[PDB]
RNA sequence: CCUUCUCAAACAUUCUGUUUGGUAGUGAGUGAUACUCUUUGGAGUUAACUUGAAAUUGCCUUAAA
């Protein structure tokens, strides 16, 4: 099996993989981290976020620390992550090493600051993670401040990105990018080969192709909230005394942060899961919760990808996330699952009940929609009175806010949500500590 | 003289009895005088020097501070006077306020808003939070401001006065 | 007494009758309903009752609504000048013993003032269930807490004697706190021919309580009030019989 | 063309034909002053209708206060189209509870107890859920 | 431009105990279950709900001038 010791690569690189709690690597792992060794283009296919995170990743930090001293200036390596969640996240995989040093590492997203950005782009950030439009921004702007010197090349979660309305985008990056010795890459998990003929640029030779390898005995609950502030009494959920396992969707790591920290507040058990953990305690949590029948636990599209807990009595679909592909039919989660029982609710500022019927246009017949309050008079000031991050400063739950509204910010035709409407105008009727949120 | 219609609206203010109720509320607010925070912390001082603070409350009076209230959007009322020596300054308040959706108010004199602030002059002075107390009174308050000076007043907007 | 073995197979026989498959808090309160000739006549009084009991459903209502929808918890009212006195965290200390908390103790002085504004004042009050209050203010709440919160046996507070002879100390809050929790199921006695004291949940303790409690409770008001018929049900219940006394009916013949 | 009365909405506790008529006179001398009052538990549904001279008078002090403010009220009052004639809400108060009973002997009334509980058992037969006594 | 019944006795001497008393509402409306009544007179009473103190026609002068 894979482990640290054969690589013989540097102390710290390996020395910190082993403060992430994993004795050894897996077999898509080892399917592929020794044989990419090479200049040998790898293009990944394998389980849906199997950990390959570390598989494609270990090459930035190996070619890059054999060439730590040079340019250091000139960005040594560049993955492209579309979605703004996973992107995020695989940078929180980017934090992966406190015994990384040689090298820095650009958030390159839809929504952040770009002042901010390249701001922060005229250091020579060493690694950088991207999402590719803005990325067009600023190599047609900051290029000499950055670009010429790149060694390898990524394209991670290919999914969407070699899907149409990225194209331009890709075709013109890579027509753009030094590929004399860059190093091509383009990385999934499991995507078509349609991606070969749309991949016919940047492949030259030495690749090969590596495989490892809704459900109706289940129905997807339904709700409809029309307040956009919409809050939910788990306790009615949980007047099981205690006793439930629950398994909560929501948006971003800042965002399960907040509702982690209020939601504590208002005393339920409380476990939660994003990409600021690191993988310490990702693993306590998780696994804690498959040592947990009594509770629940938040997670985004993290904890999306194929990780087990049996039987959850209820999925929580809450501000629905990225991608109808996994939230169709990743449902196999609980029937046909580990044949576990429960369903799955979905809570829905109104307008965008075609959504809905997107999802009835994938032809699933659905039922329930039952009557939550909205005017739960507590729930109203039992939040925005009470004061906590933002009570920490004037910069915080804002930032849960903040958010909220730039995950749901980067979906416009991917989602129903209207360019005029409640995308992103109306939804701003949950904006603050303040209300009516106008 | 025909006078442009961004001015003009000064000289519709509040009546009789919409002010008198106005500063019925507002003189619970008097920021605190100078000797009593020299007072204050004079008792505290020995107190500390020998031998738990609830958010104090006034209302937010300076000009600069005013408009920063605004335009985050903070305040809840605003007061603006008929008078100002420069009439320049305010001039842009009365527009601003609207687009924000302010609940501002125009009352006669700069003596009479200075003097419930321990001022000589104000010209504009405002609140946003309040204490629980007369949070009824508040939502009546600018209830109160929208209903008899909002309403019908919309035609003061057009119309050259003079 | 009256017969155990009837109002027992009522109980469990009225399990049958809730086994059936908010709504639900609606179902499933028992309660206890008693008549009489007339009840106290020509006065409209508020006057609450400190019932003694097998014991209390308080404890049941606390820790099996500590996973519930609303949530209940408690008050008390001081008086005027006894607040600086008794702080939050003197009291604290004691009350813990039979694990039972207050939150929040007011003067009516912040009723009439702060939470005044109907709208602040019923939503200050409803999303209580038990209360507390002092006898000296009680007298003084009538017109504070206005014409809502009278209408929940709820809300309506219990009053209570707390001051000691003379100048109170704190000694009997500590310990009659206790006395109006544990033994004590306060009950309210208005006009007309028709009085409901609400009793329990059927989803707390084995009807081995209830059962006690019927007869306690019902012999308890039998003595005093001189009553005509005795029902139980389930807050939809049609009535569910006990003890029917035609023997003191006819003291309505006594007095016409 | 409107009417003379004047709606007003919006009467806080002590307002009534004293201060009614008391004040409204100011605006000339009034036909009429109803404030809606409660049918038991004496006090008041917190509007109530007017009319002065002519339409004029209703025109004058309809304006002059229709935003008015007072303690905690503003109070809404204008006019109504033509006619509307006031009709009804006279003046109520809180009527006592008048106690006629019980003119029988427990004859038929204790009967009524019998048969009553009888035929009661017979409804708990009907539920059906069997019971005794 | 108004400011709210914030306590009694009795009993027994215990850092408190025992016991009986003393409290008429802003209104509007939701309402499925009963009690009770009396000759239709429907009267008093029965879970618990919404609410910006929301609305439409239930027969003393010194707190002056």
């Amino acid at each position: 099996v894979e482990k640290f010791e054969e690589l013989k690569l540097s102390q710290p690189t390996l020395k910190a993989i082993e403060k992430m709690g994993f004795t050894t690597m897996t077999s898509v792992q080892a399917r592929t981290i020794p044989p990419l060794l090479a200049g040998r283009d790898v293009l990944g296919a394998a389980k849906t976020g199997s950990g390959k995170t570390l598989a494609f990743l270990i090459p930035a930090i190996e070619l890059l620390h054999s060439l730590k001293f040079k340019p250091r200036n000139g960005t040594g390596i560049i993955v492209i992550t579309p979605t703004r969640e996973l992107a995020l996240q695989i940078f929180g995989v980017a934090r992966e090493l406190m015994e990384f040093h040689s090298q820095t590492f650009g958030i390159v997203i839809g929504g952040a600051n770009r002042r901010q950005e390249a701001e922060k782009l005229m250091k020579g950030v060493n690694m950088l993670i991207a999402t590719p439009g803005r990325l067009l921004d600023h190599l047609q702007n900051t290029k000499g401040f950055v670009f010429k010197n790149l060694k390898a090349l990524i394209i991670d979660e290919a999914d969407r990105i070699l899907e149409i309305g990225f194209e331009d985008e890709m075709r013109q990056i890579i027509k753009i990018l030094p590929n004399e010795d860059r190093q091509s890459m383009l990385f999934s998990a499991t995507q078509t080969t349609k991606v070969e003929d749309l991949a016919r640029i940047s492949l030259r030779p030495g690749p090969l192709f590596i495989n490892v390898v809704t459900a109706d005995g289940l129905e997807q609950g339904y709700v409809v909230c029309d307040s956009d502030k919409r809050f939910l009494l788990l306790f009615s959920f949980l007047k099981r005394n205690q006793k439930k396992k629950i398994i909560v969707f929501l948006s971003s790591c800042n965002s399960v942060k907040y509702y982690a920290e209020l939601l504590n507040y208002i005393d339920l058990p409380v476990l939660e899961l994003h990409g600021k953990q690191k993988q310490q305690k990702r693993t306590n949590t998780f696994f804690e919760f498959c040592n947990a029948e009594r509770g629940i636990l938040i997670c985004t599209d993290v904890a999306a990808r194929g990780l087990d807990i049996p039987a959850v009595d209820w999925i929580i679909q809450f501000d629905p996330p990225d991608d109808p592909r996994d939230y169709i039919h990743r449902v196999g989660r609980t029937a046909r699952g580990t044949k576990g029982k429960g369903k799955s609710l979905m809570f829905l500022t109104p307008n965008e009940l075609g959504f809905l019927r997107y999802l009835k246009a994938s032809k699933v017949p659905l039922n329930e929609y039952e009557f939550p309050e909205n005017k739960i008079a507590n729930v109203q000031s039992q939040l925005e009175k009470l004061i906590k991050s933002n009570y920490y400063l004037h910069q915080t739950a804002k930032d849960g806010y903040r958010s909220y509204l730039q995950a749901y910010a980067s979906h416009s035709l991917k989602t129903v949500y209207q360019i005029d409407k409640l995308d992103l105008a109306k939804v701003a009727k949950s904006y603050g500590f303040p209300v009516p949120p106008k | 003289l025909k006078v442009p219609p961004t001015i003009a609206q000064f000289q519709y203010t509040l009546d009789r009895n919409t002010a008198a109720e106005t500063f019925k509320l507002f003189n619970k607010y008097r920021p605190e005088t100078a000797a009593e925070k020299k007072e204050r912390l004079t008792k505290e001082a020995a107190a500390v020097a020998e031998g738990a603070s609830p958010k104090p409350y006034a209302v937010k009076y300076g000009l600069n501070h005013v408009v920063a209230l605004i335009e985050n959007k903070k305040a809840k009322l605003v007061l603006i006077a008929n008078d100002v020596d420069p009439i320049e300054l305010v001039v842009f308040l009365p527009a601003l306020c609207k687009k924000m959706g302010v609940p501002y108010a125009i009352v006669k004199g700069k003596a009479r808003l200075g003097t419930l602030v321990n001022q000589k002059t104000s010209a504009v002075a405002a609140l946003t939070e309040v204490r629980a107390e007369d949070e009824a009174a508040l939502a009546k308050l600018v209830s109160t401001i929208d209903a008899n000076f909002a309403d019908k007043y919309d035609e003061v907007k057009k119309h050259w006065g003079g | 007494a009256i017969p155990r073995e009837r109002v027992i197979k009522a109980v469990n026989e009225l399990i049958k009758f809730t086994s059936k498959p908010e709504e639900e808090l609606k179902k499933d309160l028992q309660l206890i309903v008693v008549n009489n000739k007339s009840f106290t006549g020509t006065s409209k009084s508020f006057k609450l009752k400190l019932l003694n009991v097998k014991h209390s459903f308080y404890k049941p209502w606390k820790e099996a609504s500590a996973t519930a929808v609303k949530d209940f918890k408690v008050l008390l009212i001081l008086k005027d000048s006894d607040i600086k006195k008794v702080s939050e965290d003197d009291l604290f200390d004691q009350l813990d013993s039979e694990g039972i908390k207050v939150d929040e103790i007011i003067c009516g002085k912040d009723l009439k003032t702060v939470y005044k504004a109907y709208e602040a004042r019923n939503a200050f009050i409803s999303q209580f269930s038990l209360i507390l209050a002092d006898d000296s203010i009680v007298t003084s709440l009538p017109k504070l807490m206005g014409g809502k919160a009278y209408n929940k046996v709820e809300t309506t507070p219990i009053s209570i004697r707390t001051h000691a002879n003379k100048e109170f100390s704190l000694t009997t809050l500590t310990n009659n706190i206790k006395k109006v929790y544990m033994n004590q199921l306060p009950v309210k006695l208005p006009r007309g021919t028709t009085l409901n004291v609400h009793l329990g949940n059927l989803e707390w303790l084995r009807p081995e309580e209830f059962v006690d409690n019927v007869e306690l409770i019902s012999e308890q008001l039998i003595k005093a009030y001189q009553i005509r018929s005795i029902f139980i049900k389930t807050n939809r219940s049609p009535v569910l019989p006990l003890y029917y006394n035609q023997d003191v009916l006819d003291e309505l013949e006594a007095k016409k | 063309e409107y009417s003379g009365i004047i709606y007003v909405s919006r009467l806080p506790h002590g307002f009534h034909e004293k201060e009614l008529s008391k004040y409204f006179a100011q605006f000339g001398d009034l036909k009429e002053v109803r404030l809606a009052r409660n049918k038991k538990t004496g006090n008041s549904r917190h509007y109530g209708f007017l009319e002065f001279v002519n339409k004029e008078d209703a025109m004058i002090a309809q304006e002059s206060m229709n935003n008015y403010l007072l303690m905690g009220h503003l109070l809404q009052v204008r006019v109504l189209p033509k006619g509307a004639k006031i009709e009804k809400l006279y003046k109520y108060k809180k009527r006592v509870l008048v106690e006629k009973g019980i003119t029988k002997p427990v004859k038929q009334l204790k009967d009524n107890m019998k048969q009553k509980h009888e035929e009661r058992i017979k409804k708990l037969a009907k539920s059906g859920i069997e019971f005794k006594w």
